[PDB]
């Protein structure tokens, strides 16, 4: 009995099968993640990857912050918190914008793992990728106002 | 491809060179058709590539300017100015 | 009002970015 | 003149067991090279990219992400093993390109059937200085 | 492609050939010496430019001069 | 499969024709110089035994007769300190007073006006403080008197003479035979038992009969001159039984099991001697008995002769698992037909065991007035930690040459090593991610707290009053080892040193010898640091062995060999590609890495444990504890540390440490050089070497030898070197310069 | 006198630098027993500086405001001791050494194997031809005159 094995059994790609890479638990967790819903519209994918991150990025820039022990550590590190959203929006909209055109088709690939055709993921198109990315900013201007409302706006004990 | 040993066909050149998705899903949406039918009406002007680049830079810009030319004094002590008397130089002053 | 407040972000913050994005644009794809 | 090999798939690869040394995205839509040979006994020999590999009895077939890859997997199979091989280039078009031994002999051995390409009739010493090729796109070395 | 000129002054050892690691070179007839060869360039294209071959050439000055030029994925030796 | 004793005779005919002829050994050396590169040559290959023939015989006869050569040397160089103890010292000065003298051993002729070098070291003596550490040794093992110390010199100049004879006789007369070499069962039997085992108990067995009651009469007051002679002792009983009284059973005790009664000088009690600041000898005499016990124990596992052992080869085949195949099944084959995979496998061992000596040694000080002997404390870290460091170095050089030559899956074929050859990409991917990660919290920590602390934010600090990042578990541990004694170690009476807790200062002659150090957030800033430095530099090392033999970038690596200086400029550039210049970028962070960490011990002690008592118990440490507050920015490094003890060194002109100021320079000096090397190419050199050469010419004076400019390896070579001697020489005499001053 | 120095015997900076180190000297030679071993080295170190700046004074030296002796190079003939006369002792000995290896090398260059006797220095040779050294300065002039001494057809 051996643990890791080649890809798909193929020993000349440049990559192998193992416990972390492959295992059931770990493929199952990883393909219902929104960056892997290939078969969902991309809108909807990116605005729960904004929420997620948005709300995610509150934390560590009010609490490390430099007005961290002024009274107003919420407003200021939701503030930056939503900024980084805008950047990385800008960020998302340029790489989309340089790495893709409209009249090209999606450059995910066709094949699955068992060698059976699938629509390419569409969000790797121009319009897919701008749907994505406006979901995206718009989540994560959500999930910032959240964490925000949440703390401050509302007492509710943590830590 | 895959009869016993071989790697190779020119017939598939896309399972040949490994061009696969490890995680890709291929299932139908796990939102319900009620959420996605808002989310997609309401996060739809954010969806054009030019529109939501150039609203994004001149918005965080005026958000900017405008955050940082109305600082109240807690806020920045650069702009609060100084607050005791200044010291001479060796000579000069 | 203060003129030095308004402009500093503007020169260190919104003009490299928008001066970034754009050269990345020129740059980065086939014309 | 010399047909090349037509390439044969379903012909059985090297045992190996797996590497982080394979092909990547530029075989998948670039290019990639698949190198052929007989090898009478199957015996271990080392991979140009990783550990060690066995080759089966009969015909190998292996598929190298670059061309110096592939030589020098034939160098070794031909001077360690005393064993013949050829190797292809194959586009993601599905196309295949004989490759080596370009005229059925090793370039190493005069063959009648060549032609001289880039090659220059006078020594060295006798180029144009840069002065007299400038402003026109040729290269002193190109006349 | 980077180029690769031979000149006139070749005898026509054969050492740059068992040199190149991307079969870039091969011997022609020819008819200007006693081995009635000489060196040829015809895949320039796969050329590295790592100049192996001008170590093993052993004329004064060299014979095979490998100028390098615009580069390509080919060129600089990239699998990925 | 028997062990028995192999040799051939007259293999090689002592004499002096292959002395006439420069470089025997290669057939083209042996023909004669055509230009300079040549003599370069000649010495970069002068052991390289493996590439001047292929016969494993021969290589383990001249290896072995080299073993004899260097034993040789290390015995004539301890006789020359023995010597110079004996003659040009003030040892028996040093023994009336220890605290008083400082010790010194070496003199120089006046000569140039080198004199001044000749320092008032007291005890009537003038002459250069010695920071070996010899005359604790000496007072450690019973030496009183300069005859003894004459008669050890002799004794290890002819042992040495022995050890040279020894060379010749068995590269000439009798060579062990290549069967004799790979019987590696009965050599690990006896080096376990026979040296390492043997050689503890007989140490014990000295130190039971002369260090202890030697030192007892030392420490209760008596002038050295009138303590009885060392085989008195020995002679008649009663003197050992006044100093300890269960020496009048004698033997029964050990022979009835009734032990407890040499509880009077075999303890179990640590800590240090409030008298002399060390290890109590009657612990250190425990120590080597237990450990003999150990070792001769351990020296009989494997199998030789008589059936009973272990085969080693039985072992390692045994041990394999779902996750490596068939691993450790040929690993014996492997280490029993290649020299450089034992050297590289005994070189990180032996480098790592140096650190750990380092550590150990000034955590608790094992000789009598060693703790309060700052200087000898600070230089035998730092020695040892430099050594530990090249140490490490030359073991990846070498699994890099052996993976280059000796490696071959065809016939020595090996599961483990081949999965390690198989994913190697993965594993410097991940590790390059690390080295990135840790550089990133650990520098980048430091630059925010210079940024903060420029812009007048010292809230915003990362310090003990403002961001706090305590070391919890460091803390954790050493509070465990604190409560240790009574709770967990029943039978110990003090911890096992007193830098983890529990108060109990020590100090001797008015000295600190030791206290508890404490750990704050500087402590835990540095030490990410380390770990930073150890990661890349193990980084740099990993990845020159696992892409020895190829790459992505040239598939036939191996062919062109361990040493070479690239590939040509093609694709892009494949400048230093070759293993061996992987291990000379790994010389440049080994030499960050230690560097830093002397520098964090030397600060450390200086601040936090190295200073002077006083009447009402008040320490004055060196640095007045500025270790905490300050080195947690780069800016106290350069002004708290090196600008502050640097004027001991710059100002030594004039005085007996002038010599150190004089080696700062010089460091330097040497080190700016080896930049010439390390930043040009030999082309340019070579271009000039032609006009100098074409001037030679001009005047019929031109060499028939034709001078080349140095290869890029030996450039690089060069340059490495010289940037090693020149910081490290820097550091010396700053370190040196600032303790014997200061200290 | 020349460039505003003054000289060492009559200069008084000179003077008290004399009687500091040899006060410096003193200071550790109280510490020792008055005739033991580190004592008689530290006296005799004293009368070694005092007799070197006795001398100094007697050589007529130039001492600036520093105190210490400066050394005149422009040529003037007060002072050909300082650097003239030694430059001419050095320019004789550096051409004997540079005659001599020249010479050498010239007489091993007819050799089959010149390197040879290059890395292994025929020393029965050498030492007939490093006594040449003596009178080179006439053995280079004349062969300047000749005109062997620079090769031709280069
Ligand atoms: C006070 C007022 C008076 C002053 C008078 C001063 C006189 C000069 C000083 C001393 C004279 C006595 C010297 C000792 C007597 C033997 C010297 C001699 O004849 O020894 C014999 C040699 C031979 O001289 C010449 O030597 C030349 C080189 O030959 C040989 O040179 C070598 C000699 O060992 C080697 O053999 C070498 O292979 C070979 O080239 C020539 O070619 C001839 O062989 C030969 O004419 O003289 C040598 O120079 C030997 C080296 C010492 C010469 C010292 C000259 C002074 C400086
Ligand atoms: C060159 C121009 C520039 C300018 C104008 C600033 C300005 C500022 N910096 Mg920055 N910085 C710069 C360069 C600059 N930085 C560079 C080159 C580096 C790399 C070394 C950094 C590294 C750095 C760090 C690590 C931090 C800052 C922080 C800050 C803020 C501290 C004062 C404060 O508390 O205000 C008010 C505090 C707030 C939290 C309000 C946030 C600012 C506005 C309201 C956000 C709105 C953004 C808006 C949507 C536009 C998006 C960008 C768009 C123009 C593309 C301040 C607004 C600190 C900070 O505040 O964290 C964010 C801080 O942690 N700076
Ligand atoms: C090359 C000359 C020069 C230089 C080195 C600077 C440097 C500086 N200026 Mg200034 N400025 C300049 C010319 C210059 N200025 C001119 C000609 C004017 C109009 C009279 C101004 C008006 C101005 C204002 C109102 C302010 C500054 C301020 C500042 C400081 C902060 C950064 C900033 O606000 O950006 C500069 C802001 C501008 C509005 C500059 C616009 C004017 C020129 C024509 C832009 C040049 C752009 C051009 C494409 C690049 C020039 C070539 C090369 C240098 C790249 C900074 C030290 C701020 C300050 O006071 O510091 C606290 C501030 O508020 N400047
Ligand atoms: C005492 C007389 C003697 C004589 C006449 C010879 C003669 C010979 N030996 Mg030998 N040998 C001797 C003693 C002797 N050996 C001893 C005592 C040892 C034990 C170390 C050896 C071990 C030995 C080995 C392993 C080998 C020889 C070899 C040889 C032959 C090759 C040339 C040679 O010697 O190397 C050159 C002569 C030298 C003097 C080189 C210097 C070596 C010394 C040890 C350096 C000293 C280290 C120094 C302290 C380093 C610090 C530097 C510092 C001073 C700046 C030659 C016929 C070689 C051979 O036979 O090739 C097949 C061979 O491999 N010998
Ligand atoms: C790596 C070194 C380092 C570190 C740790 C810090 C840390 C900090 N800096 Mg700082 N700084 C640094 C270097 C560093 N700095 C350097 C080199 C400079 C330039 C000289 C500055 C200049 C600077 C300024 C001017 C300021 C700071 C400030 C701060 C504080 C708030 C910053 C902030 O909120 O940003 C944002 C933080 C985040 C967006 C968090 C991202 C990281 C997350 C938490 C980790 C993600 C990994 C995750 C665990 C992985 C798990 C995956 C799993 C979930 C699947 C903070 C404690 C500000 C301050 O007020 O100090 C108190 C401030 O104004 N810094
Ligand atoms: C009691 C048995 C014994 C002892 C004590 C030693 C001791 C030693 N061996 Mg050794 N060895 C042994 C058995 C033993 N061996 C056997 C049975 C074999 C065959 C399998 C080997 C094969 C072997 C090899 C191949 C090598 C050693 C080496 C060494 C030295 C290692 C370096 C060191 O630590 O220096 C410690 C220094 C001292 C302890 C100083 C005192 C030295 C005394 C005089 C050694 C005398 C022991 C010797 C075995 C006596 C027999 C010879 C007799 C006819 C006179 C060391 C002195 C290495 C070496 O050459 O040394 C550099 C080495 O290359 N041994
Ligand atoms: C017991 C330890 C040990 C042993 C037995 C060996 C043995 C060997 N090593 Mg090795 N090595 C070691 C440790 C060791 N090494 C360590 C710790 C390192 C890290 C620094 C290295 C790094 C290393 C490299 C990079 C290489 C070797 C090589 C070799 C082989 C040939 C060496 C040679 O003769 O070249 C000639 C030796 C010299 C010219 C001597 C060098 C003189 C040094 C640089 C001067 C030292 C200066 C001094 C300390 C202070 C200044 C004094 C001065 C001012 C007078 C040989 C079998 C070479 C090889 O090819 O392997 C097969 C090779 O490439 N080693
Ligand atoms: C968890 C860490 C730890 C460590 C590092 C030690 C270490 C030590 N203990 Mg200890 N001990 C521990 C936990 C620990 N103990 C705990 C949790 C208890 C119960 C509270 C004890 C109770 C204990 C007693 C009663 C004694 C020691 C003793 C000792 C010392 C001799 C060890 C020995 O007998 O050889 C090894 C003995 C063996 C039988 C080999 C078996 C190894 C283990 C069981 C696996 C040694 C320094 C002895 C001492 O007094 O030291 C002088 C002793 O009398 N320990
Ligand atoms: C005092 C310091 C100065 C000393 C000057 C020494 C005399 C220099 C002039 C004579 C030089 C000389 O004759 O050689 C002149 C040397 C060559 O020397 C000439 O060589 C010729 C061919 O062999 C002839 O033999 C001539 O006789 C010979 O003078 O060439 C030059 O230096 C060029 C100067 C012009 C001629
Ligand atoms: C006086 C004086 C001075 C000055 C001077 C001058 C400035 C002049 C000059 C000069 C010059 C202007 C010189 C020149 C030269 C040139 C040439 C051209 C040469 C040559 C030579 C040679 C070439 C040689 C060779 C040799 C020899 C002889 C030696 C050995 C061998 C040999 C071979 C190496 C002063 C004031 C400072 C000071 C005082 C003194
Ligand atoms: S440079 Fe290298 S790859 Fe190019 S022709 Fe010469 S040997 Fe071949
Ligand atoms: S190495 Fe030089 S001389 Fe020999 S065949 Fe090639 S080009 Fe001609
Ligand atoms: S610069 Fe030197 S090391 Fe780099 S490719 Fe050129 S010859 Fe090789």
């Amino acid at each position: 009995y051996q643990v890791v094995q080649p890809i798909n059994g193929d020993p000349f790609i440049g990559s192998l099968e193992t416990p972390v890479t492959s295992s059931p638990l770990v493929a199952w967790y990883l393909s219902n993640l929104p960056g892997y819903r290939t078969a969902v519209n991309p809108l909807l994918r990116g605005i729960e990857v904004g929420l997620a991150h948005g709300f995610l990025l509150v934390g560590p820039f009010v609490k490390a912050g430099p007005l961290r022990n002024t009274e107003i550590a919420g407003q200021a590190g939701s503030l930056a918190a939503g900024g980084l959203v805008v950047i990385l929006s800008i960020c998302l909209t340029i790489y989309g914008i340089s790495s893709f055109n409209e009249g090209d088709p999606s450059t995910a690939p066709s094949l699955t793992l068992t060698g059976r055709k699938k629509q390419p993921d569409q969000l790797q198109t121009a319009d897919g990728w701008a749907k994505f990315t406006g979901g995206f900013f718009f989540g994560g201007i959500s999930g910032v106002t959240w964490a925000f409302f949440l703390l401050y706006v509302l007492d509710l004990p943590y830590f | 491809y895959g009869d016993k040993s071989v790697y190779f066909d020119l017939e598939d050149l896309g399972n040949t060179t490994g061009q696969w998705d490890l995680y890709g899903s291929d299932a139908p949406s796990p939102y319900n058709s009620l959420q996605s039918k808002f989310f997609e009406t309401f996060a739809a002007p954010f969806t054009k590539r030019g529109l939501l680049l150039k609203f994004l830079i001149l918005g965080g810009g005026s958000t900017l300017a405008y955050f940082s030319a109305t600082a109240s004094g807690d806020i920045l002590p650069i702009k609060k100015g100084p607050q005791l008397p200044p010291q001479l130089g060796p000579r000069l002053g | 009002i203060n003129l030095p407040s308004l402009f500093v972000p503007l020169v260190g913050l919104l003009f490299p970015a928008v001066a970034m994005a754009s050269l990345f644009l020129h740059v980065e794809k086939r014309l | 003149g010399f047909t090349p090999p037509e390439l044969d798939p379903n012909t059985p690869s090297p045992i190996f067991g797996g590497s982080t040394g394979g092909l990547l995205r530029k075989a998948q839509v670039e290019e990639f090279y698949v190198i052929t040979w007989e090898s009478p006994k199957e015996q271990i020999f080392e991979m140009p990219t990783g550990g060690a590999a066995i080759m089966r009895e009969g015909p190998n077939l292996l598929k190298l992400a670059r061309k110096e890859q592939c030589l020098a997997l034939g160098t070794r199979l031909r001077s360690k093993y005393k064993i013949k091989y050829q190797f292809y280039r194959v586009f993601p078009s599905g196309e295949v390109q004989y490759l080596h031994p370009k005229d059925g002999v090793y370039p190493e051995k005069v063959n009648p059937g060549r032609q001289g390409v880039g090659v220059n009739f006078r020594s060295i010493g006798k180029n144009v200085s840069p002065i007299e090729v400038k402003f026109t796109g040729k290269q002193p070395y190109d006349l | 492609s980077h180029s690769v000129k031979i000149y006139d002054t070749c005898i026509g050892c054969t050492q740059c050939v068992r040199a190149c690691p991307t079969d870039v070179l091969e011997m022609i007839p020819w008819g200007g010496c006693k081995a009635k060869q000489i060196a040829s360039a015809p895949r320039t294209e796969d050329c590295v430019g790592c100049k192996r071959c001008e170590s093993a050439c052993p004329t004064d000055f060299l014979s095979v001069r490998v100028y390098l030029w615009h580069e390509t994925t080919r060129s600089m030796g990239l699998a990925y | 499969p028997e062990v028995k004793i192999l040799v051939d005779r007259d293999p090689i005919k002592t004499s002096f024709e292959q002395w006439a002829k420069p470089g025997h050994f290669s057939r083209t050396i042996a023909k004669g110089p055509d230009t300079t590169t040549w003599i370069w040559n000649l010495h970069a290959d002068a052991h390289d035994f493996d590439s001047h023939t292929s016969d494993l015989e021969e290589i383990s006869r001249k290896v072995f007769s080299a073993h004899f050569g260097q034993l040789s040397i290390i015995f004539l160089w301890l006789s020359g300190m023995y010597f110079h103890g004996a003659r040009f010292s003030n040892y028996e000065a040093w023994l009336n007073d220890p605290t008083h003298i400082r010790p010194s051993a070496q003199v120089v002729w006046p000569i140039v006006g080198q004199e001044i070098l000749n320092g008032d070291v007291g005890g009537g003596f003038r002459g250069i403080q010695i920071t070996s550490g010899f005359f604790q040794i000496w007072r450690a093992s019973g030496i009183t008197s300069e005859l003894q110390l004459y008669c050890t010199a002799i004794g290890a100049l002819v042992f040495a003479a022995l050890m040279l004879f020894a060379g010749w006789f068995h590269y000439h007369k009798a060579a062990p035979k290549l069967v004799w070499f790979q019987d590696v069962e009965s050599m690990l039997n006896h080096h376990l038992a026979g040296l390492l085992g043997l050689g503890s108990l007989s140490w014990a067995g000295h130190q039971v009969h002369v260090s202890l009651p030697i030192n007892q009469f030392l420490n209760a007051g008596v002038d050295p001159k009138e303590i009885p002679l060392p085989h008195e002792f020995i002679l008649n009983r009663d003197l050992l039984a006044q100093l300890y009284p269960s020496f009048a059973e004698g033997a029964t005790p050990f022979f009835t099991l009734n032990w407890s009664k040499y509880a009077d000088f075999l303890t179990f009690r640590g800590g240090l001697d409030p008298l002399t600041g060390g290890l109590w000898l009657t612990d250190i005499a425990h120590h080597h008995l237990a450990i003999a016990i150990l070792f001769l124990i351990a020296g009989h596992m494997y199998r030789t002769n008589w059936g009973i052992g272990h085969g080693i080869k039985d072992i390692l085949e045994a041990h394999k698992g779902p996750f490596t195949g068939q691993g450790h099944k040929g690993l014996y084959e492997i280490l029993t037909t290649s020299w450089h995979a034992q050297l590289s496998i005994n070189l990180a061992m032996l480098g790592s065991l140096t650190i750990i000596v380092a550590h150990h040694m000034y955590a608790m000080p094992p000789y009598p007035y060693l703790a309060t002997d700052y200087g000898t404390q600070l230089s035998l870290f730092t020695h040892h930690m430099w050594i530990g460091g090249f140490l490490i170095v030359g073991a990846a050089a070498h699994a890099a040459i052996f993976m280059v030559r000796d490696y071959d899956p065809t016939t020595r074929y090996n599961d483990l090593l081949d999965r390690v050859l198989r994913h190697r990409d993965a594993i410097i991917s991940h590790l390059n991610w690390v080295c990135i990660f840790l550089g990133f919290h650990s520098f980048g920590l430091y630059i925010h707290n210079d940024t903060m602390s420029a812009l007048g934010r010292p809230q915003d600090m990362f310090s003990d009053t403002a961001i706090q990042l305590q070391p919890v578990f460091a803390q954790w541990i050493q509070n465990t080892h604190a409560l240790a004694p009574g709770t967990t170690a029943p039978g110990a009476t003090t911890s096992t040193s007193l830098t983890w807790g529990g108060g109990d200062l020590v100090s001797v002659g008015g000295k600190v010898a030791l206290l508890p150090i404490p750990l704050g957030t500087a402590d835990f800033l540095v030490h990410h640091i380390h770990a930073f430095t150890i990661h890349v530099t193990v980084l740099i090392l990993l990845k020159g062995v696992l892409f020895a033999r190829s790459s992505r970038l040239i598939p036939d690596k191996a062919n062109l060999g361990f040493r070479f200086p690239c590939d040509g400029p093609g694709r892009g550039g494949t400048c230093q590609v070759s293993a061996w210049d992987h291990v000379f970028l790994g010389l440049f962070w080994m030499y960050n890495a230690i560097s830093v960490v002397i520098f964090h011990f030397s600060w450390k002690m200086q601040s936090d444990v190295w200073g002077s008592i006083n009447d009402q118990g008040v320490v004055t440490h060196i640095t007045g504890g500025n270790f905490a507050q300050s080195s947690i920015t780069i800016n106290g490094w350069l002004r708290d540390f090196l600008w502050a003890q640097a004027s001991q060194v710059i100002q030594s002109y004039g005085s007996s440490l002038s010599a150190y100021g004089l080696f700062f320079l010089g460091a330097h000096f040497v080190w700016a050089f080896s930049l010439m090397f390390l930043f040009s190419g030999r082309g340019y050199w070579q271009e000039l070497i032609e006009s100098i050469v074409w001037a030679h010419n001009k005047l019929k004076v031109a060499p028939a030898t034709q001078p080349r400019a140095l290869s890029i390896v030996q450039g690089r070579a060069v340059g490495v070197t010289h940037y090693l001697l020149g910081g490290i020489a820097t550091t010396w005499a700053f370190f040196l310069a600032r303790i014997i001053a200061v200290g | 006198d020349i460039a505003g120095l003054t000289p060492c015997k009559d200069s008084k900076q000179f003077a008290k630098r004399e009687k500091q180190s040899i006060k410096k000297l003193e200071s550790s030679l109280k510490l020792y027993a008055p005739d033991s071993a580190p004592a008689l080295a530290i006296n005799a170190t004293i009368e070694k500086t005092k007799r070197r700046f006795d001398n100094y004074g007697k050589q007529g030296l130039l001492c600036g405001a520093d105190g210490l002796p400066h050394l005149i190079v422009s040529g003037d003939q007060r002072h050909w001791g300082e650097f003239i006369t030694p430059g001419i002792l050095f320019l004789y000995i550096a051409g004997w050494i540079g005659w001599v290896g020249r010479s050498y090398l010239i007489a091993i260059r007819d050799d089959k194997k010149p390197t040879q006797k290059e890395i292994i220095i025929d020393v029965p040779l050498a030492t007939g031809l490093v006594f040449r050294g003596f009178s080179w300065p006439i053995a280079a002039y004349r062969e300047l005159l000749n005109g062997e001494l620079v090769a031709k057809d280069v």
